[PDB]
């Protein structure tokens, strides 16, 4: 694989260390995305991780890294092209919303992609609608592994940054020394909610705001709901103690099975929070199909 | 809890694919097991100076052996390969990797920044960016979950023994990480508590003391001879309280195997 064989079509994004282009393989006709990575500290650790981890993760619901074009001062990652991200799609569905069969199809596929990551000891750590890509056939795929990492069993302390604030799990917010796969499930719970309402479940502007928004929705956690919570580094006994509201009021359109699943993804205690693997079998998915998106 | 079985199974597949060639040293015209021992021992010291994870040390060693499985290297450039490997391992594994300038500094300025960086690129090319390799350390931490009850001296001693295995290509290059971890964990358990390889780990790994015996005989010898070995950085490092001073523990004279 080499750059002469690609004809660039248009810019489709700018991430970091480079621009992302839509391109066409002149010989095979294959349409791809080219992520450029500019090369004084050498190859960025984010790209080292993204490339090494993506090469291990071949799955229909994970963006496919096709090739790495590796030259002098330039690094090009060749990905399968996917037409749109979930955020753009939700905005396009502003007024009629997203049909339930599609929401359920996308959630089921996201859980499959995520269970495959976790089974291969990979934490994504930036699940959000902007990083989830959709095609015209009805597939949705995890993308942007620039913040991912290979974890060990059991985990040790990893980077305390991680996850864009709106999708960030309470155990990260409360500074637990150990976080694990459950952080990606929290993000997916936030995304499930968002697909249904088309607004962020917890749109905080700061870490403390984020925590309080979560507390106001799911109740302030005590030692009963989450043993160890009051000893966490960033727990403060002055935290207001909000009552947990009727869970049917969090995402009112959801019926019983959907509420059950959402509540399990948004469990405070990381140990009790549902795994992606276990969620695939939830009754919510009894009638899941895979229709194409209802919009161009 | 979930994924522990899946992950172990996956790592067992990957350690086979990520294994260096057992006979590569005999195909290196200019470098020896002795030179590689010197290099690994230095990397231990580097890890100490920068307070790097043991996992980072193990990954760097895996990168070096794989690199040297397909690339001939003169003795004057072996340290350049090792420095680049350690830089890559750090970028992969560390929350806060040392800056490149820091890596240039510990090579006593034998090499330039441009050299270190060009070698980083070469190593990524040779390894085809395949950096998420299983290590003795990764199997050890899984095995540690089967202690009854957990014992910090056991854990530290097992890490110490796994680390000693990194130094000597003969014989350890022929054993898979999961098997070295197995021998190391049993030997540690036996040294500290007199217990052995638990049946719960037979169920998990399929290894018995019979299947671990060859590596364990080797490891027992390395343990006994460790005070006399030309390379001493691991023993020195494991005197620290951080590792419960386990290098001060007496090896048993017999294993009963
Ligand atoms: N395979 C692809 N097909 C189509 N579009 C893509 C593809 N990969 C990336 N893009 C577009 O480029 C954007 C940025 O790329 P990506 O998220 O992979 O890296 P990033 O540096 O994290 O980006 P950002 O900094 O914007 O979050 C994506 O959100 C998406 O819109
Ligand atoms: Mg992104
Ligand atoms: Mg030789």
């Amino acid at each position: 694989g080499s750059m002469e064989n690609f004809q660039k079509v248009e810019k489709i994004g700018e991430g970091t260390y480079g621009v992302v282009y839509k391109a066409r393989n002149k010989l095979t006709g294959e349409v791809v995305a080219l992520k450029k990575i500019r090369l004084t500290e050498g190859v960025p650790s984010t790209a080292i991780r993204e490339i090494s981890l993506l090469k291990e993760l071949n799955h229909p619901n994970i963006v496919k890294l096709l090739d790495v074009i590796h030259t002098e001062n330039k690094l090009y990652l060749v990905f399968e092209f996917l037409h749109q991200d979930l955020k753009k799609f939700m905005d396009a569905s502003a007024l009629t919303g997203i049909p339930l069969p599609l929401i359920k199809s996308y959630l089921f596929q996201l859980l499959q992609g995520l269970a495959f990551c976790h089974s291969h000891r990979v934490l994504h750590r930036d699940l959000k609608p902007q990083n989830l890509l959709i095609n015209t056939e009805g597939a949705i795929k995890l993308a942007d592994f620039g913040l991912a990492r290979a974890f060990g069993v059991p985990v040790r302390t990893y980077t305390h940054e991680v996850v864009t604030l709106w999708y960030r799990a309470p155990e990260i917010l409360l500074g637990c020394k150990y976080y694990s796969t459950a952080v990606d499930i929290w993000s997916l719970g936030c995304i499930f909610a968002e697909m249904v309402t088309r607004r962020a479940l917890f749109p905080g502007d700061s870490e403390i705001d984020q925590l309080f928004r979560i507390f106001r929705t799911l109740g302030t956690p005590d030692e009963v709901v989450w043993p160890g919570v009051t000893s966490m580094p960033d727990y403060k006994p002055s935290f207001p103690k909000w009552a947990r509201q009727d869970f049917s009021k969090v995402v009112p359109p959801l019926d019983e099975d959907g509420r059950s699943l959402l509540s399990q993804m948004l469990h405070y205690d990381p140990n009790k929070r549902i795994s992606a693997k276990a969620a695939l079998a939830h009754p919510f998915f009894q009638d899941v199909t895979k229709p194409v998106p209802h919009l161009r | 809890p979930d994924y522990h079985e899946d992950i172990h199974t996956y790592l067992r597949e990957m350690e086979v694919k990520c294994k260096p060639k057992v006979g590569y040293m005999k195909k290196q015209p200019d470098i020896t097991n002795s030179m590689r021992a010197i290099l690994v021992d230095w990397l231990v010291e580097v890890g100490e100076e920068y307070k790097l994870q043991n996992e980072t040390l193990h990954l760097a060693v895996n990168y070096i052996d794989r690199f040297l499985s397909s690339m001939s290297v003169l003795r004057g450039k072996l340290q350049l390969v090792g420095t680049a490997a350690m830089l890559l391992a750090s970028k992969f594994e560390e929350i806060y990797p040392p800056e490149v300038a820091e890596f240039v500094y510990i090579t006593d300025d034998t090499y330039t920044k441009k050299q270190v960086l060009r070698m980083e690129h070469l190593v990524l090319k040779v390894l085809t960016f395949d950096l998420a390799a299983p290590t003795v350390n990764q199997f050890l931490t899984q095995y540690f979950l089967h202690q009854q009850p957990a014992n910090c001296k056991v854990e530290s001693l097992a890490m110490f023994l796994g680390e000693l295995s990194l130094i000597d290509a003969d014989p350890y290059l022929k054993y898979l990480p999961s098997v070295i971890a197995g021998a190391a964990f049993h030997l540690a358990l036996y040294t500290v508590t007199g217990q052995s390889w638990p049946e719960s780990l037979i169920r998990k790994t399929g290894y018995t003391l019979e299947s671990l015996k060859p590596c364990l005989m080797d490891l027992h010898q390395t343990y006994l001879k460790a005070p006399q070995h030309a390379q001493q950085s691991i023993r020195e490092k494991y005197k620290n309280s951080k590792y419960h001073g386990v290098s001060l523990l007496n090896p048993p004279e017999t294993l009963n195997l």
